């Protein structure tokens, strides 16, 4: 029941809908992320070249592509992407200056998360303007690997500043993991690069991104059906 | 914090700290308190722990409450994992800088691949003093001198708040707009051309160049800020020198060892064999963390901690001067509180009741000499 | 009338937002000052008599609320004035944003506030702090929340007494499930997958998506579709 | 019993399905222990700390397992002393509520009554 | 040796086993070295001859609480005596619907739709009791063990 | 040919080659060349790099532009 008011009544319940589906896409994202990546966002000694843009650009495609399928088929919303890599940095930065440095006292610069919003943007921009899932799960993923560690490196980079320590060479992200003592994560924990016979000196940073690229055109597009299911209707009688 | 509750037996089988020595335990917001002291790997290692093939010098505090300045085992600096040997006692130094102001927990502790964390005893240390005035100043091999604690603070937060602006915009775009529920009614009704003009298309394409080019830019612009770059460093060190230390002589075998559990208290029966050419009396015991000591014999200068020290546990019947190659068996019986504080009585619930440690036999000069005990341990309920 | 009551709204995001906001305060306190050691006479005393106390309450309170819902279900649901039918689907809507305000304070604050204690302590005990207020505080608050909805959507809307949501049910049922994984959790202890139950039962959550499609198309069951043309 | 009565008084199999597989999980070790408690009785066997149930096992010699394929609880440093028995059990319980459901499909696949034709 | 070994490629090492006789023949006894990943590996084999009766074997061990027992006979009433139980409260379970009809004329009621004609509030009574005596007798017969057995390891 | 572009520190601290010797540096189609020395198994090895627990003394060369007749570790074949 309404009288040309139906408006408000829309602008209002849109309200609510974008609440409801920001936090629990919050909640969902982020103990998704932690429960399966946690590890390298967590601190600076585990953002390396090897298995950080190895393991992070292929995780996290899972929600931004159920997202992206539920909110472009039925209401033509191209945010689909975004609205999960925001909820993602709103909830880590939230914990990170709250919990990490207002509980335990560990230093912002040292817990900071990774940036995954150029992707997003990058991802949601490549949907809309072919409307088509499968251009996208082959151009947009592959996309979105490739441009994690390039968006990462200015906040990186000076991190990655040689230091003599005591006679050892070391990294100034090394050195703050070294002092700054958790009790939890010893140092063989990380699951950094460390080089092999087989590896090739320049050619990781680029090769593992590449990898990364490859495997979210295929996650994406299996999570892009799963999204298919979870936008269901059905009611069950029993 | 956390050694109470682990396995009584892998606390006994484990490692064997001795010698430890904290150089203060009232430090300032910028003051060193250095911990030094002595392992031995035992050479029964517990079988569901895997060899010190890939272990870590860590310090058991309550959160960076201090910071590892430097950690060296046997004279190196050790800033990465380690590879041990199961049987070799190695030389150990802890320097930690001071953050926090409070009375803390500090432990020495070894963390081991395949059994996680082996703690040893625990020093109450005060820190006096304000956070604000800590500082950790480094200087890098560019020439540039940095505090870590506010060191690329102002990149990151500028950074991450310019990618969360953006997305927001991206997203408010939209959201001016009429959002989910008469476009769902339209998409449903068959109009899914209606929604999207050629303005939002334009804007798309430029928010992607834009994006692409800022990134390019931006990577360009640090790579030009910063052009000397390394690799995170990672790696583990094989070659640690053990000490060398002379083979005992004086011989300990354990006959029988039995512990009631009503109980605080430890029974042994040792058979004692001397090798050296001076008179020699038993000590000290140590077991797992705890140093059961006897009061005619020696004495704590340390400083130990309190509730791990046992003055007078260690009770020997026949504790007279041994003399060189006589052999005798004798009744020691370990007995205080700490045993049952530190649940050393839980024990009896686990599927390995054996128990190892370290037994100090000092002559009548003032030499020492260390012997290992390995034997299984027996309750008694009546 | 105002077809949307904004005093319920308001309600439930200040209770959750002071009553949260206190637990933290509670846990920066005294996890710091009686929390660090589990066999002290100080961690019995201010938190497993916590943990005690909010087990016995939030049996109660979800015993008493699931039952005054259920109680007060519409017997006949076809003599609903249409503006009366848009002002409970509101208020449905109004529970799911609690749902959701539940959802991220239990998943998402308090399971990584517990990942900042693991790297500053050095084993998991079954009853730390972080476990305490996450696993037991947390979790059965957003549950309560779900099935409450749940229920209310069942026994309230035309729209969903019709069947079991396929969607409504998994979304509140998957969601659950991590709780029974904590078994896991710590016979594992006892990005690692000792945690992957976690994953699995988060990714249910997802199930929103069919949920709030079938409230929009109640919200245009009434007339507010015609009327938005 | 306990999974028949936990179905037949609610008649739902998702119920069943959480409850009656928790509690299955959990009565497995009370439902075992009035057998298994007199077989773990402390001894001293030739100086060393044994179960009657390890004497047992030593005594009688099974040529076929040595002692090492024993799949049984070694201890752990991670591994908490009274607390493995109850939390082992919950976690058969968890899984329980797993496996009972992808069965339950499984046994609706079964059932058929198809008349294939080739 | 009552347990597992750790042993060093290159070793001489010391054996020695002293076994007890159970039954009468002549049997081929070899020692043995069982590796976790290779298997057995036997040693030579001699034949040795047992005479007497197999009921004539004791084999007595005395406990830390106190008690002798003799591991042949030792807890064989007690898992008798549960199992047959269990056993019996099961069979009474299945017989009590047993006595009722029983697969087909249920099966043409349920196709039927006539599902509620075949459970009454007697069958929901019983099956409740059923229920609450199972759980009630585990936990007074888990409670009678620990009194029994109160020293565990 | 392939060890310009392996980590320069796996190169250094992996195996020490020395007294190395080449018999010729012209043989003929049915000649052989004998290729003597000795390695010392560094202390320090790499820990990406698993223990030489089964290793193999190969020959780098462009394909079977020669044979091995004859390869020895010690004395033994
Ligand atoms: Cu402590
Ligand atoms: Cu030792
Ligand atoms: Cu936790
Ligand atoms: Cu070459
Ligand atoms: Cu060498």
């Amino acid at each position: 029941r309404s009288h040309a008011e139906a408006v408000q009544v829309s602008r209002t319940i849109d309200w609510m809908a974008l609440f409801v589906v920001f936090f629990v896409i919050v909640g969902s994202y982020h103990i998704h992320a932690m429960l399966t990546m946690g590890d390298w966002d967590f601190w600076s000694d585990w953002k390396d070249r090897r298995l950080w843009v190895t393991v992070t650009p292929i995780v996290l495609v899972t929600f931004p592509a159920a997202v992206q399928s539920y909110l472009w088929e039925r209401y033509r919303l191209p945010w689909g992407a975004t609205v999960c890599v925001l909820g993602l940095l709103l909830g880590e930065w939230i914990n990170r200056y709250f919990n990490f440095w207002g509980w335990t006292y560990f230093p912002i610069n040292f817990v900071f998360p990774a940036s995954l919003v150029p992707g997003a943007i990058i991802l949601d921009t490549v949907l809309m303007l072919s409307g088509s899932y499968l251009f996208t799960a082959i151009v947009g993923a592959m996309g979105w690997g490739l441009i994690f560690y390039p968006g990462n490196w200015p906040i990186i980079a000076p991190l990655h500043v040689p230091v003599e320590y005591n006679g050892m060479l070391m990294s100034i992200a090394d050195i703050q993991g070294y002092n700054y003592v958790r009790t939890g994560t010893p140092e063989y924990i990380r699951m950094v690069e460390k080089g092999t016979l087989r590896t090739f000196g320049k050619d990781v940073a680029p090769v593992s991104a590449f990898f990364s690229a490859f495997m979210s055109i295929l996650i994406y597009f299996m999570w892009h059906f799963i999204g298919r299911w979870f936008s269901n209707e059905r009611f069950l009688q029993s | 914090h956390g050694e109470k509750s682990q396995a009584a037996f892998m606390r006994m089988r484990t490692i064997h700290w001795y010698d430890l020595s904290w150089s203060k335990e009232k430090v300032k917001i910028n003051e060193t308190v250095e911990i030094k002291g002595k392992f031995h790997v035992f050479e029964g290692w517990p079988e569901t722990v895997d060899e010190p093939d890939v272990a870590f010098l860590n310090v058991g505090m309550p959160g960076p409450v201090f910071i590892r300045k430097e950690s060296y085992i046997g004279g190196q600096l050790v800033p990465r994992s380690v590879r041990l040997e199961i049987g070799k006692t190695y030389d150990f130094r802890v320097v930690l800088k001071a953050r926090r102001p409070g009375d803390w927990h500090v432990h020495t502790m070894m963390n081991v691949q395949g059994g996680g964390p082996i703690i040893g005893p625990g020093k109450w240390i005060t820190v006096e003093g304000s956070m604000s005035e800590f500082r950790n100043p480094v200087t890098t091999l560019t020439g540039q001198t940095v505090d870590l604690e506010n060191y690329n603070e102002g990149n990151t937060y500028f950074w991450h708040a310019f990618w969360f602006a953006i997305g927001v915009a991206w997203i408010g775009y939209w959201s001016r707009r009429p959002i989910f529920i008469p476009r769902l009614l339209m998409v449903d009704a068959g109009r899914a051309d209606e929604l999207v003009s050629a303005t939002d298309r334009k804007v798309a394409m430029g928010f992607l160049a834009a994006t692409i080019l800022i990134v390019v830019m931006a990577m360009s612009s640090a790579n030009s800020k910063y052009p000397i770059t390394i690799p995170l460093q990672a790696g583990t060190m094989r070659g640690m020198k053990p000490l060398e230390l002379p083979a005992p002589t004086v011989s300990v075998k354990v006959e029988d060892a039995t512990y009631r559990v009503p109980g605080r208290a430890m029974r042994m029966k040792l058979t004692i064999t001397n090798h050296g050419n001076s008179p020699i009396r038993l000590g000290e015991f140590y077991t797992a963390s705890v140093r059961f000591l006897d009061s005619d014999v020696y004495k704590d200068t340390t400083g130990y901690p309190e509730d791990l020290l046992a003055e007078d546990g260690l009770s020997v019947s026949d504790n007279s001067p041994l003399a060189p190659g006589e052999t005798r068996t004798v009744d020691v019986t370990a007995s205080d509180a700490a045993w049952e504080v530190y649940r050393l009585s839980d024990i009896i619930y686990d599927p390995d009741s054996r128990f190892a440690g370290l037994l100090f036999f000092f002559d009548a000069t003032g030499n020492r000499q260390v012997v290992q005990i390995d034997a299984p341990l027996i309750p008694s309920f009546m | 009338a105002p077809l949307l009551d904004k005093k319920w709204l308001t309600f439930a995001l200040a209770i959750y937002t002071v009553f949260y906001l206190w637990v933290r305060w509670y846990e920066g306190v005294y996890g710091w000052s009686a929390g660090l050691d589990s066999f002290a006479p100080e961690f019995e005393t201010y938190w497993m008599n916590f943990l005690y106390t909010e087990i016995v309450l939030e049996i109660v309170t979800a015993s008493i609320l699931w039952g005054y819902l259920w109680k007060t279900r519409d017997r006949n649901l076809a003599a609903l004035t249409p503006r009366e039918e848009l002002r409970r689907n509101f208020t449905h809507l109004v529970w799911l944003v609690a749902y959701a305000w539940a959802i991220y304070w239990g998943a998402s604050y308090f399971t990584e506030q517990d990942g900042t204690w693991h790297q500053t302590i050095v084993r998991d005990t079954d009853f730390t702090p972080s476990h305490i207020i996450e696993f037991y505080l947390s979790y059965p608050i957003y549950i309560i929340t779900g099935f409450a909805a749940f229920i209310y959507a069942k026994t309230r809307l035309p729209f969903f007494a019709k069947g079991i949501s396929l969607p409504y049910l998994v979304l509140v049922v998957g969601p659950f499930m991590i709780l029974p994984n904590v078994g896991l959790n710590e016979w594992g202890h006892t990005v690692a997958p000792l945690h992957y139950g976690f994953v699995i039962f988060g990714w249910l959550a997802l199930a929103v998506m069919g949920t709030l499609t079938q409230t929009f198309y109640s919200f245009a069951q009434g007339g507010l579709g015609q009327s938005l043309c």
